[PDB]
C-alpha cells in the first residue's frame, strides 16, 4: 500500500543503524520492521504461520493483561474479592465459600474445579475447531480477519483503514505479551502484584526496584 | 537553587528549632505524591494550594 | 590603600560617563562607527582594565 | 574508506568553510571587525586561522609558516605537560600513592638520593629504581637525538611503536609538522577533508592547552596548590575559595 | 550602610534607583526630536 | 449526600470536558472571513 | 458524635476526591467526551502537512 | 584438511555418511554436524553461522574474564569480590566497585547510571557493526579487516582461512567451557578456579557425582 507503515520506506527496529532488511520481509504485512535477525523466517509458509501464532499470541495477551490488571485495581479500591492478586485467583476455588466473582456469594459461586475443567475443555474445543475450520458464523473467511459476523461496527470497510488498524493492533498486541512477560518475571522474582510492584516503585524509585531483588537467586 | 541549597552554604529554615538559622536541606521530598499533591489540591481555605 | 582604590573608582566613572555618552553617538552617527573603531575599542577596554582594578584593590583592602 | 557518521547518516568532514577560504571564523564578531581590515598574509590556508594578529608580528607568509612551526610545537609540548600536570595530583589526591604529588613539588622529591613511585593506570604502582643523574643522561641523549632527527629530516629505520605497517626505511618527503605515515599508525589521515578537520581540532586544543598551562603555573604560583586542589575547593566552596579570597589573605 | 572605602560615593547611589523611569521619558523626547514623524 | 456530590461532579465534568474538547475542534477556522 | 459528616473540608485531597468512586467517574466522563471528540476528529480536517493551521 | 570434501569430520572415520549435502566443507569449522537439519535453508545457514561467530567471541571474552580476576585473587590482590557470578554484587558495597581493588580507579557506586552507559555504548556500537560506523561501511558483516586490523595479520588467503577456522575452534571451546561454568555454578556455588582445587586435592570424591542427589524431587 501507500503508507507510512508499508513499503519500503517503512520504520524499522533499529532506527539508521537497521540497514537493509532481509530480503523476504519485503514490508507488506502489518507491523513490519524488519527484524528477524535469527532467519526463522525463510521459508513463507513459515513465516505465515509465525504470522499468525503472533496474531493469536497477541489477542491472547491483551486480555490476559486487561484481565490482570483490572481484578487488582478494584481489590486495591475496595471490592472484596477473595484473591485479588493475578497469580493466586486461581487457589479461591478452594476456599470454603468457593469462587465468588467480584466478591458476591450469589455471583457464579462456584465449587468444584472439575466441573470448570471439564466446561471449559469442550466450550474452547469447540471455539478453537470452529476457528481452525468454518463455522456457523461464517464458512468461507479469512484465518485471521474473518471480519463479517466479528466485526459487527464495520469498522475495517476502508482498506486503508484497515490497515492502519491492523496495524494499531499488532502494535498494541506486541505490547501487551512484553507486559504479559513482565507479569511472568515480576510474580516470579518479587513476589507481590503487578500494581503492588508499581505502587512500591513510585513510593522510593531510588532503590525500590529491580537490582534490590539481584542477590536473590545467588547460589550458596 | 537547588545546588545553593544543598551543598554551597545553606537556605534560612525559619522551622529550625528555636529561633530559625541558615541550615543545608540534605534530604529533599523528592516523592512523587507529595510533591504534585500541592497542585491538584484545592485552593480554598485550609488547603492554600501551592 | 584607600586613597588609590578611590583615584581609580572616580576615574572608572568618568570612563564609563565618557563612554555612555560617546557610544550611542557613535553609533547612530553615519559614517561614525567604520573611523572611530579605535577610540570606542579602547574606551571599552580602559573600563575593563578600570573594573578589575578596582576589584584587586578593594581584594588589597 | 568509506564511512558514516557517528549518530548515523552521511560521514566527513562535515563544513569546511567555517575553519577556511574568505569566509570563516574570526577572533572578533562580524559587526566589530569588517574583512577588508583582515592582514593580507592571513589567508585561509593555515589550520585555525582566525585573523588575529595584532601588532602585526607576522609579514608575509612565510614569516608566518616560521611561526606556525613553533607554535605547533608549542602546542603538542602544552598538550602532554597539561596532562602529566593534572592526571597525577587527582591520582595521588584519592587515594593513590603517586609520591610526586603537585607539579611544581615533584622535582625536588627525586633530589638526594630519592627516587619516584610511577603509577601504571591500569596495573600497578612501581617504584622506578633509576638514580638523577641517569635519568638526566637517558633524557637528555634522546631528546638530543629526536630533536637532530627532526631537525635533519631524516632518521633511523624500522623501531617499535606498535605501528600499523613496519619495516619504516626513509622519511623522504614527509611534510614536516605532519609527517603522517610511521606517525599515523591508526590511518585517519588518509582522507584530506577529514584531515583538514583534524588539524583544525588539533590547533584548537593546543591553544587551550597552553593557555591552561600559563594558568597552571601562574595560579599555582599565588595560590601555593597543585591545579587540581584549586579545582576541587572553588567547586567545593565557589564564593568562599577565589582569586579574590586569596590576595591579600593577610 | 556601604563599606567605609565606599562611604564617599554614598549620594551617587541615591540616585541611581530612579533613572530607569526617566529612560521612558527619553523615549517621548526623542519623538519629539523626530517630530513624531 | 455522597450522591449529590457524585452528581455534582458528573454535571461539571461533563461541562468542562465540553468547554474543552469544543476548542479543540478547529475553532480558529470558524471565522467568516475570506484566508 | 450526633450526626455523620463526610470530614473533609481541610484535609486538601486531590482534585477533592475522597472516595475512588468519585475518581472513577472523573476519567469516565473523561474517556467518554475524548472517545467522541475522537470519532468526530475526521469531519474537523487533517493537518497533516507540515504548515497548516490559522497563521499571520 | 579443514576445507573441502576430505575434511576433518564430526564423527572422525564413521563420517562418510553423515554429512548432510547441504555443509560442503566451504565455511570455517564445517565438520558437518547437522543432525538435526536446522540449517537447511542457506539464509538461515547464513544467520546461525552469523550468530555462531557472535557468541563465540562474546564467549572468550566472558571466560578469560571469568578465570582472570580469582587468579588474580590467589595471587594475593583484595578484590571485594573475586567470585565471577559474585563480582557484579559489590556495586552496592560501602566501597563502591575499584578496579583491582585500589581505591583511586574507577571506584563506582551508583548501577544506574552505569547501566544507563552501558546501554548508549553498547547500543551505539552494536549499531556501527550491523549499518557500519565511524571504523567503515562497507565491509563483511564478520570480518570487517581495515581498522579492525591494525596489525596486518591476516593478508594472505590460506593464512587468513587458517586464523579463521582456529578462531571457531577457539570460540567453540570457549562457550563449552562457559556453559560448563554456568552449571558448576548453579549446582557446586563455588568459582571455578576453587572447584578445579578441589578436584585436584582429590578427584575420586571432588567430582560433578557427589551432588548428583542435590536436585532430588522428594517432597
Ligand atoms: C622543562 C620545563 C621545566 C619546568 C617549567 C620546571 C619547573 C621547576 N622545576 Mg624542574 N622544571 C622543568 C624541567 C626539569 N626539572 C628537572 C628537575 C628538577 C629538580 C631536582 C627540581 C626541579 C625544581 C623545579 C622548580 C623550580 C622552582 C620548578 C617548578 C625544583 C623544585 O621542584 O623545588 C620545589 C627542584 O628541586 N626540577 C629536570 C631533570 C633534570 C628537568 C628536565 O627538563
Ligand atoms: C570415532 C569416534 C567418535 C564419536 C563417537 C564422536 C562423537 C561425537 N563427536 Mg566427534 N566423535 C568421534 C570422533 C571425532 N570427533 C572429532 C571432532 C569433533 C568436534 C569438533 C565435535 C565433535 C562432537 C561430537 C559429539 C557430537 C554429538 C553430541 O553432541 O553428543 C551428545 C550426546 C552425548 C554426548 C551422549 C550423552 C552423554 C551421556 C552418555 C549421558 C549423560 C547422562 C546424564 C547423567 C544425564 C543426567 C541429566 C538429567 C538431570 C537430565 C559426539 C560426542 C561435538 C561435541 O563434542 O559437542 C558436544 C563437536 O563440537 N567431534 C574428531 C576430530 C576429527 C574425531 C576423530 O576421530
Ligand atoms: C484536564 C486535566 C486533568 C488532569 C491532568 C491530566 C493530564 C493528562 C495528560 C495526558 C493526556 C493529555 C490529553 C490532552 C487532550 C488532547 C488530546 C488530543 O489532542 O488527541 C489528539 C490525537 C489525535 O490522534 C490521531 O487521530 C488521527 C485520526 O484518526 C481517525 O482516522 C484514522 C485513519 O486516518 C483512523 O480511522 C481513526 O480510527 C480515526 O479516529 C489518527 O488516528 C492518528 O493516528 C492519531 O494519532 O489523539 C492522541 O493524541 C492520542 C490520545 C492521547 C491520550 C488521550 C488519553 C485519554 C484518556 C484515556 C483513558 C480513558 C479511560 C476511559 C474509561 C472509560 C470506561 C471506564
Ligand atoms: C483471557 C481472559 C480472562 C481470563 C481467563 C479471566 C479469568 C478469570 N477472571 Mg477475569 N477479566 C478479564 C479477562 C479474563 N479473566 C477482563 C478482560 C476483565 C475486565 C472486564 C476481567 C474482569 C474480572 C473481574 C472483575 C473478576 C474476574 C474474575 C476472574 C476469575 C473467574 C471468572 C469467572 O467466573 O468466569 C465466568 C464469568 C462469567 C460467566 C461472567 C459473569 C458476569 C456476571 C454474572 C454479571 C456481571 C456482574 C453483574 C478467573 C480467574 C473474578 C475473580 O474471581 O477474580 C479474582 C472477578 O471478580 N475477572
Ligand atoms: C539575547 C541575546 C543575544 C543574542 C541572541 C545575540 C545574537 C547575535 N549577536 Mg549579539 N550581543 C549580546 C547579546 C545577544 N547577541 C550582548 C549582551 C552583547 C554585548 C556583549 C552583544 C554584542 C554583540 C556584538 C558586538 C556583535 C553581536 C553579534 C551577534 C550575532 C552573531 C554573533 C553572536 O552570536 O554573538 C557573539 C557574542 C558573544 C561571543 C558574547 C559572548 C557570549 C558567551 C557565549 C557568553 C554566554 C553567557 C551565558 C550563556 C549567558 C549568561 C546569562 C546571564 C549571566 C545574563 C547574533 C545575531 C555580531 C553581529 O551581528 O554582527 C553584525 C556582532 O558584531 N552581538
Ligand atoms: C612531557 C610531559 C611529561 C613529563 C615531563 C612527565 C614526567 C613525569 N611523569 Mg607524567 N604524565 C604525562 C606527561 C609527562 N610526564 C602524561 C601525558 C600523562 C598521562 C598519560 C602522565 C601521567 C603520569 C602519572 C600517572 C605519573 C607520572 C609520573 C611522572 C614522573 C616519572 C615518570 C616515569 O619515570 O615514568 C617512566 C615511564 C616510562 C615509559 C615524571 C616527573 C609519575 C610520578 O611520579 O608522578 C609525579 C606518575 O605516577 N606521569
Ligand atoms: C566482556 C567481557 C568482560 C566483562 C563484561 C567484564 C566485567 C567486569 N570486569 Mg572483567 N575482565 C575481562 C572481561 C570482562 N570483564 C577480561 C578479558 C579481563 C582480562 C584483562 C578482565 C579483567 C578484570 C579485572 C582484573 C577486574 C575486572 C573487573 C570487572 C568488573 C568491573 C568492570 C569495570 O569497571 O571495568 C571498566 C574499567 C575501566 C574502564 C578502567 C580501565 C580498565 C581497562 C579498560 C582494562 C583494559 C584491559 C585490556 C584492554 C586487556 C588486557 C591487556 C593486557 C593483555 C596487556 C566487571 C564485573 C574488576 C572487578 O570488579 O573485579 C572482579 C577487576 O578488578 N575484570
Ligand atoms: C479569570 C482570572 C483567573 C485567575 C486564575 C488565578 C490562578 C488560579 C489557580 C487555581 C488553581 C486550581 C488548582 C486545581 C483546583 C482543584 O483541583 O479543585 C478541587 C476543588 C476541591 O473540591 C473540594 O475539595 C475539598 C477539600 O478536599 C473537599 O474534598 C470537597 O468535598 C471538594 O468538593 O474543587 C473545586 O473547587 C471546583 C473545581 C472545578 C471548578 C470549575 C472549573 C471550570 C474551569 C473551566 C475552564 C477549564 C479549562
Ligand atoms: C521477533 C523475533 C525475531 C528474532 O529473529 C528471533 C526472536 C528474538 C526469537 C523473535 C522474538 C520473539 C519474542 C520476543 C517473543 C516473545 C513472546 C512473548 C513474550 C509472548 C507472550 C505471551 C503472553 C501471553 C500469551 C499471556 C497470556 C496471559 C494469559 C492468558 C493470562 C490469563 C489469566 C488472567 C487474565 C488472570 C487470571 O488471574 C489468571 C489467568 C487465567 C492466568
Ligand atoms: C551444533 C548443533 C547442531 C545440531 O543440529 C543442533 C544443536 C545440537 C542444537 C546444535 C548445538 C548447539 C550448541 C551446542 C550450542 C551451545 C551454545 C553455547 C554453550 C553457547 C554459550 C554461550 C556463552 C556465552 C555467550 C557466555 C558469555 C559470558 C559472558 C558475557 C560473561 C560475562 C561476565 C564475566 C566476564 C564475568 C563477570 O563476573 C560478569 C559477567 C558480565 C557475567
Ligand atoms: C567575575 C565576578 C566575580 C566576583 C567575585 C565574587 C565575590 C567573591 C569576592 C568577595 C571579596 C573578597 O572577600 C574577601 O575580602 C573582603 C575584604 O573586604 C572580606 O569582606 C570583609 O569586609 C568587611 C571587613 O572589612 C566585613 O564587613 C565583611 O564581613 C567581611 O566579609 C571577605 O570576608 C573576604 O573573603
Amino acid at each position: 500500500p501507500d503508507s507510512f507503515w508499508y513499503g519500503p520506506e517503512r520504520p524499522l527496529f533499529l532506527g539508521a543503524f537497521t540497514g537493509e532488511p532481509p530480503s523476504y520481509l519485503t514490508g507488506e504485512f502489518p507491523g513490519d520492521y524488519g527484524w528477524d535477525t535469527a532467519g526463522l523466517s525463510a521459508d513463507p509458509e513459515t513465516f505465515k504461520r509465525y504470522r499468525e501464532l503472533e496474531l493469536i499470541h497477541a489477542r491472547w495477551a491483551m486480555l490476559g493483561a486487561l484481565g490482570c490488571i483490572f481484578p487488582e485495581l478494584l481489590g486495591s479500591y475496595g471490592v472484596p474479592f477473595g484473591e485479588a492478586v493475578w497469580f493466586k485467583a486461581g487457589a479461591q476455588i478452594f476456599q470454603e465459600g468457593g469462587l465468588d466473582y467480584l466478591g458476591n456469594p450469589n455471583l457464579v459461586h462456584a465449587q468444584s474445579i472439575l466441573a470448570i475443567l471439564g466446561t471449559q475443555v469442550l466450550l474452547m474445543g469447540a471455539i478453537e475447531g470452529y476457528r481452525v475450520n468454518g463455522g456457523p458464523l461464517g464458512e468461507g473467511l479469512d484465518k485471521l480477519y474473518p471480519g463479517g459476523s466479528f466485526d459487527p461496527l464495520g469498522l475495517a470497510d476502508d482498506p486503508d483503514t484497515f490497515a492502519e488498524l491492523k496495524v494499531k493492533e499488532i502494535k498494541n498486541g506486541r505490547l501487551a505479551m512484553f507486559s504479559m512477560f513482565g507479569f511472568f518475571v515480576q510474580a516470579i522474582v518479587t513476589g507481590k502484584g503487578p500494581l503492588q510492584n508499581l505502587s512500591d516503585h513510585l513510593a522510593n524509585p531510588g532503590t525500590n526496584n529491580a537490582f534490590a531483588y539481584a542477590t536473590k537467586f545467588t547460589p550458596q | 537553587l537547588v545546588w545553593k541549597a544543598m551543598y554551597f552554604g545553606g537556605v534560612y529554615d525559619t522551622w529550625a528549632p528555636g529561633g530559625g538559622d541558615v541550615r543545608v536541606i540534605t534530604n529533599p521530598t523528592t516523592n512523587a505524591a507529595v510533591i504534585f499533591g500541592y497542585l491538584v489540591k484545592s485552593p480554598f481555605g485550609g488547603d492554600g494550594w501551592i | 590603600m584607600t586613597s588609590i582604590l578611590q583615584v581609580a573608582l572616580l576615574a572608572l566613572i568618568f570612563v564609563s560617563f565618557a563612554l555612555v555618552v560617546g557610544v550611542p553617538v557613535v553609533f547612530a552617527t553615519p559614517n561614525g562607527w567604520t573611523d572611530n573603531k579605535g577610540a570606542v575599542f579602547s574606551g571599552l577596554s580602559l573600563w575593563l582594565l578600570l573594573v578589575f582594578v578596582v576589584g584587586i584593590l578593594n581584594s588589597f583592602v | 574508506k568509506a564511512t558514516r557518521g557517528w549518530l548515523g547518516g552521511q560521514g566527513g568532514a562535515a563544513d569546511l568553510d567555517k575553519w577556511y577560504g574568505p569566509d570563516r571564523k574570526l577572533f572578533l564578531p562580524s559587526g566589530l571587525y569588517d574583512r577588508s581590515e583582515i592582514p593580507e598574509y592571513l589567508n585561509g590556508e593555515l589550520a585555525g586561522d582566525y585573523g588575529y594578529d595584532p601588532l602585526g608580528l607576522g609579514k608575509d607568509p612565510e614569516t608566518v609558516a616560521k611561526y606556525r612551526e613553533n607554535e605547533l610545537l608549542h602546542a603538542r609540548w602544552a598538550m602532554l605537560a597539561a596532562a602529566g600536570i593534572l592526571i597525577p595530583e587527582g591520582l595521588q589526591a584519592n587515594g593513590a600513592n603517586i609520591k610526586g604529588g603537585t607539579w611544581f613539588e615533584t622535582g625536588a622529591e627525586m633530589l638526594n638520593g630519592g627516587t619516584l613511585n610511577y603509577f601504571a593506570v591500569p596495573w600497578g604502582i612501581v617504584s622506578n629504581p633509576l638514580p638523577l643523574f641517569a635519568v638526566i643522561a637517558v633524557e637528555v641523549g634522546l631528546m638530543g637525538a629526536v630533536e637532530f632527527y627532526r631537525r635533519n629530516g631524516t632518521g633511523p629505520a624500522g623501531y617499535s611503536p606498535g605501528i600499523g605497517k613496519f619495516d619504516s626505511s626513509v622519511f623522504d618527503g614527509l611534510d614536516p609538522l605532519y609527517p603522517g605515515g610511521p606517525f599515523d599508525p591508526l590511518g585517519l589521515a588518509d582522507d584530506p577533508e577529514v584531515l583538514q578537520e583534524l588539524k583544525v581540532k588539533e590547533i584548537k586544543n593546543g591553544r587551550l592547552a597552553m593557555v591552561s598551562v600559563l594558568g597552571f603555573a601562574v595560579q599555582s604560583y599565588v595560590t601555593g596548590e597543585g591545579p587540581y586542589a584549586n579545582w576541587t575547593k572553588h567547586v567545593a566552596d565557589p564564593f568562599g575559595y577565589n582569586l579574590l579570597t586569596v590576595l591579600g589573605a593577610e | 550602610k556601604l563599606p567605609e572605602a565606599y562611604a564617599p560615593f554614598a549620594p551617587i547611589v541615591d540616585v541611581l534607583p530612579v533613572i530607569p523611569v526617566f529612560f521612558i521619558l527619553l523615549a517621548f523626547v526623542w519623538q519629539a526630536a523626530v517630530s513624531f514623524r | 449526600m455522597l450522591t449529590l456530590k457524585i452528581f455534582v461532579y458528573t454535571v461539571v465534568t461533563f461541562f468542562v470536558c465540553l468547554f474543552i474538547f469544543g476548542f479543540l475542534s478547529n475553532d480558529p477556522a470558524r471565522n467568516p472571513g475570506k484566508n | 458524635l450526633v450526626d455523620e459528616r463526610m470530614n473533609g473540608d481541610g484535609t486538601g485531597r486531590p482534585f477533592g476526591v475522597n472516595d475512588p468512586v468519585l475518581g472513577w467517574v472523573l476519567l469516565g466522563v473523561f474517556g467518554t467526551m475524548w472517545a467522541i471528540w475522537f470519532i468526530g476528529q475526521k469531519d474537523l480536517g487533517d493537518f497533516e502537512d507540515a504548515d497548516d493551521g490559522l497563521k499571520l
